[PDB]
């Protein structure tokens, strides 16, 4: 019966928690409690964009590091220069409704889900100069929370009906299914070499599946709230979690634990964005306190503080060279720092 | 090259004219949120309201008007069995193995010989003693209206009229969204209707709607939730308002309020039967306040039992900016909903608004 | 029905637990040595010259 | 000495002005600007006038021009107060509405209609003055007094008039008062004596004259 069923689950959580404390050998902190802090890290706003008429709710950069899009609450994807900053399309869209967006590695495809439950991707270089809508994929169901491109035929998605999916959009329909979490999805990130991806539930538990297989290798369940935001170090054996508590914490993969923890006792706001940089020292964090933070990856202390945009930050990123951090905001306004 | 240059300046002005021009629209609209608990009649007030004031307003619908009148039929007899209370009936004793053989199948019964026997079942004593008592069973709303227009719908060439269109029971998967406009200035009303969940992450979204409508059934108050045996419907109605109203986001929201199904309500207060008393103790002390304002054909009994349901609301709104206004509707009628809107727009929200900095 | 969804999700856990691990002080030296390595190349850490900067 | 303390005294009016304009954003916003831009010049008319009293008229024809200035700056802030009242009110009296060239209007109406004549030049004690008193006969102040003063606060009386009522009655389905109160009695007290000294045709008319430039600069807290 079930009360047999049960038993037996409850004589396995206890060897998995027995086991993982014999892993243990030391902390993070005492093994890096002998290099030199950082210091003080100050940067000013090189650039400020604007057009947008309502809150921008996520931005994703291009392959080159010089274009970039961002989707807003009134419907409308404009795909900016950086450099000279010049508008370059503006499309508008059938529902007002928009969460994700995403950009295709080569640059020819723009895809935008939102909460009316489709993935509808575009087309950039095509004849005529025009953008019209290539595929819709509504095989799914709920909202949806992120997007992303493994190569020009390939889109996963992640939404409130704790479901992720890999698309092709050729034949519009789904290849694999992933299942198991007890609550809404929320973000995922993809691995340095498009094998493995994560997903930041609802529940306060991130997992690790995997892409042709489709089955769940690991569970890690430190936290306590929900997740909002994960990202991977990019050596790709680990990844930073961004809850809706003030902490954020490090997992890693071979090890299978709980490594770090940044928070302080002056914050009690939210968590909304997390990344990495190019060298995997800084790990920079929004937050829901109108401005943002810069936190260390080994001291775990607070270097620098990022701040102007009057209310919260809804997104963030950072370039493939790692030359310059974007960041967006709820009041139609987009910073880039250096 | 300079000529990169001009041509990308020549693009970004031509956005830009674009973007000048199409902000003039957003500033203004005024958004609209329908809200309340599932089955209430959120969606019957975006139909009605496009007929209202959209012109705008076949085949394929006519299916699922034969799926409704299916499913009603089949609940109605094959409950019975299930009831403790033996209420039994030998009329169409060859049809009810029919019916319950065709109670689960992909396609419906659309030869003509289900039809003539179905009228039977419904003139049988038996099925209206069930009928009679319908609270134990999850029964859908619109079986009486359907049933007794069997005639109707049995001949080619239905036709479905705008009334019968109006009484239909569609699951919504996404946004169902409408956008009319009234006089000079345009409106823009959007349900949500995704599925029932206790968290609702999306509600961020709305954080900028002028106004919230909320929808409640007055009618079922001996009625349970989908889930059997959860609680009362109106108790999970009561729940859910104060969790809206008293929300981090939603601080600055106005919220106006719909009373719906009062037909049904007056139905079933004037023939006995179950009594408000029973399901809730605290009305059996209630007296109906001096500052009344009762319908002219509306009966004395009947005017009491309506302020009981407004006053158990307007408490908790009242208790903690914020603004509640009610309203009693009945949304099947084409020409009510004419009126409270209007009513209910004269005291703008907006006037309130802008009188914040001095009143 | 249910019973069945207790009895899947025990065989899932089973294969969870035959994995193999590695010591943390093994696997905090791999990530303190790999920042080092990549230290130089990183604009965000070390200012950059304005004549190589892009943006100014 | 009082003059020293009072000279400084009216040189702290143009820190305020200055604070309000260097904040600087809405429909309504735009028509704010033009009252405290006018304000600030005031700090410079004022001084001439402080030292004059001291004891001047270095400029046989610069005389004038002081002249000029005061009245097209009074009279483009009584056109401005006019401006923004019937603005607030024509807006919170029809809901559902359906700029830059109004303020535009408003400025063109003050700097012609009271600088021309004064440039322009258009009895015995006069000729006294042409060997810096100000001395019109022929009933010019009876067009400036009627077209900067009456003129404003006959629609000033009338559009909060009607917000008023609008605002008692939707309480019916205290603040308004005060709020009233402050933003018309100050107005009234400062400059109808004013209206009242001019049209009676020196001290006492020069005295009220100095009494009220002040209120033109207390505008700024209020309407902030
Ligand atoms: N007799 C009567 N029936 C009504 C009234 N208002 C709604 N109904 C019916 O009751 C049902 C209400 O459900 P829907 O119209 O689908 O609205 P809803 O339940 O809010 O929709 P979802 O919750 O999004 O599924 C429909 O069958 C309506 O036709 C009313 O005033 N009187
Ligand atoms: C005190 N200096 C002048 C004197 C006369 C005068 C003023 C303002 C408006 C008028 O219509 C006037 O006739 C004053 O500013
Ligand atoms: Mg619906």
């Amino acid at each position: 019966e079930l009360d047999q069923l049960r038993q037996e689950a409850e004589q396995l959580k206890n060897q998995i928690r027995d086991a993982r404390k014999a892993c243990a050998d030391a902390t993070l902190s005492q093994i890096t409690n002998n290099i030199d802090p950082v210091g003080r890290i100050q940067m000013r706003t090189r650039r400020t964009l604007r057009g947008h008429l309502a809150k921008i709710y996520a931005m994703h950069w291009g392959t080159d590091s010089r274009l970039l899009v961002s989707a807003s609450q009134d419907g409308k994807l404009i795909i900016w220069d950086s450099y000279t900053t010049n508008k370059v399309h503006a499309i508008p869209l059938r529902s007002s409704w928009v969460m994700t967006c995403a950009y295709a590695p080569s640059g020819n495809y723009v895809a935008c889900g939102g909460l009316d439950n489709i993935c509808s991707i575009y087309n950039l270089k095509t004849r005529e100069g025009n953008v019209r809508v290539s595929r819709e994929l509504a095989g799914h169901t709920g909202y949806l929370s992120c997007c992303r491109f493994l190569d020009d035929n390939q889109i996963v998605t992640s939404s409130g009906d704790t479901t992720c999916a890999l698309w092709d959009i050729e034949t519009g329909q789904q290849t694999t299914t992933f299942t198991g979490h007890t609550g809404d999805v929320m973000s995922l990130s993809l691995a340095p070499d498009t094998r493995l991806f994560v997903s930041g539930a609802c529940d306060a538990s991130a997992k690790l599946w995997d892409v042709r297989e489709g089955m769940c290798r690991q569970t890690f369940t430190g936290h306590e709230s929900d997740i909002n935001a994960i990202c991977f170090f990019p050596n790709g054996n680990a990844f930073a979690t961004g809850s809706d508590d003030a902490t954020c914490r490090l997992f890693d993969l071979r090890a299978d634990q709980e490594l770090m923890t940044y928070s302080h006792d002056n914050i009690i706001c939210g968590i909304t964005s997390v990344s990495f940089s190019k060298s995997g020292r800084l790990l920079l964090a929004g937050y829901d306190d109108f401005n943002c933070n810069v936190w260390d990856a080994l001291k775990a202390d607070r270097a620098g503080v990022l701040a102007g945009h009057d209310n919260r930050v809804s997104c963030l990123g950072v370039t493939d060279d790692g030359m310059a951090v974007a960041t967006g905001s709820w009041d139609s306004f987009l910073k880039i720092w250096n | 090259q300079r000529n990169e240059e001009k041509a990308q300046r020549e693009a970004n002005k031509k956005i830009e004219k674009q973007l000048q021009k199409d902000k003039q629209v957003y500033r203004a609209t005024h958004r609209l949120l329908l809200l309340g608990a599932g089955e209430s009649g959120k969606s019957t007030i975006v139909k009605q309201m496009r007929i209202l004031h959209v012109n705008g307003f076949k085949a394929t619908k006519v299916q699922d008007i034969k799926n409704n009148l299916k499913e009603a039929i089949e609940t109605i007899v094959a409950a019975m069995s299930n009831l403790v209370p033996p209420v039994e009936l030998p009329e169409n004793q060859f049809r009810v193995d029919y019916i319950l053989s065709v109670m689960n199948v992909p396609d419906f019964d659309f030869p003509p010989e289900f039809y003539e026997h179905a009228k039977a079942l419904w003139e049988d004593e038996g099925v209206r003693a069930c009928y009679e008592r319908s609270n134990e069973y999850q029964l859908i709303d619109c079986a009486q209206y359907f049933l007794d227009k069997i005639d109707v719908i049995k001949q080619a060439d239905y036709v479905p009229s705008d009334q019968d269109l109006l009484r239909c029971r569609v699951l919504t998967s996404g946004i169902f969204e409408t956008k009319f406009q009234v006089d000079k200035v345009n409106f823009h009303m959007f349900d949500v209707g995704g599925q029932r969940d206790e968290r609702r992450k999306w509600i961020q979204c709305f954080n900028d709607v002028t106004a919230i409508i909320f929808v409640v059934a007055s009618s079922s108050y001996n009625m349970v939730i989908r889930e059997d045996n959860q609680t009362n419907r109106l108790q999970e109605a009561l729940n859910l308002f104060k969790s809206i109203w008293n929300n981090r986001w939603l601080r600055t929201i106005s919220v106006i309020l719909f009373l719906n199904k009062q037909d049904l309500l007056a139905e079933k207060v004037l023939a006995g039967k179950s009594k408000i008393e029973d399901y809730f103790p605290e009305f059996a002390r209630y007296t109906t306040p001096e500052d009344a304002t009762p319908e002219p054909g509306e009966d004395p009994r009947v005017t009491r039992a309506k302020y009981f349901i407004r006053d158990e609301f307007l408490r908790i709104s009242t208790a903690s900016r914020h603004y509640c206004y009610p309203h009693f509707t009945c949304a099947v009628d084409t020409e009510n909903i004419r009126r409270v809107f209007n009513d209910c727009r004269d005291i703008i929200q907006r006037m309130h608004l802008r009188q914040y900095e001095l009143l | 029905a249910s019973i069945a969804q207790a009895r899947k999700l025990v065989e899932q856990l089973k294969m969870e637990a035959n994995i193999d691990r590695i010591k943390v002080s093994k696997a905090a030296a791999d990530l303190m040595a790999y920042c080092e390595a990549h230290a130089k190349e990183d604009p965000l850490l070390t200012p950059v010259p304005a004549s190589e900067n892009p943006f100014r | 000495g009082m003059g020293i303390v009072m000279s400084l005294i009216v040189l702290a009016i143009v820190f305020g002005n200055v604070l309000v304009i260097t904040a600087i954003q809405t429909v309504t916003n735009y028509f704010i600007t033009s009252l405290a831009c006018a304000d600030l010049v005031m700090g410079l008319a004022v001084v001439p006038f402080g030292a004059a009293h001291i004891l001047w008229t270095f400029g046989n024809f610069w005389c004038e021009f002081w002249t000029s200035i005061d009245v097209l700056c009074v009279t483009a802030s009584i056109e401005t107060l006019c401006v923004i009242a019937v603005d607030r009110y024509f807006a919170i009296t029809s809901p559902f509405k359906y700029a830059r060239v109004i303020i535009l209007m408003v400025w063109i109406v003050s700097g012609l209609t009271s600088f021309l004549p004064i440039q322009m030049h258009w009895h015995q004690e006069a000729i006294n003055c042409y060997a810096c008193d100000f001395f019109t006969n022929q009933a010019y102040a009876i067009a400036s007094s009627i077209v900067s003063f009456y003129v404003p606060l006959v629609i000033m009386v009338f559009v909060y008039s009607r917000v008023f009522q609008e605002a008692k009655r939707q309480l019916q389905k205290h603040k308004a008062l005060k709020t009233l109160g402050i933003i018309m009695g100050t107005f009234t007290l400062c400059w109808l004596p004013f209206f009242i000294v001019n049209i009676v045709h020196k001290e006492v008319y020069i005295l009220l004259n100095w009494i009220g430039y002040v209120n033109s600069g207390f505008n700024p807290l209020i309407y902030c």
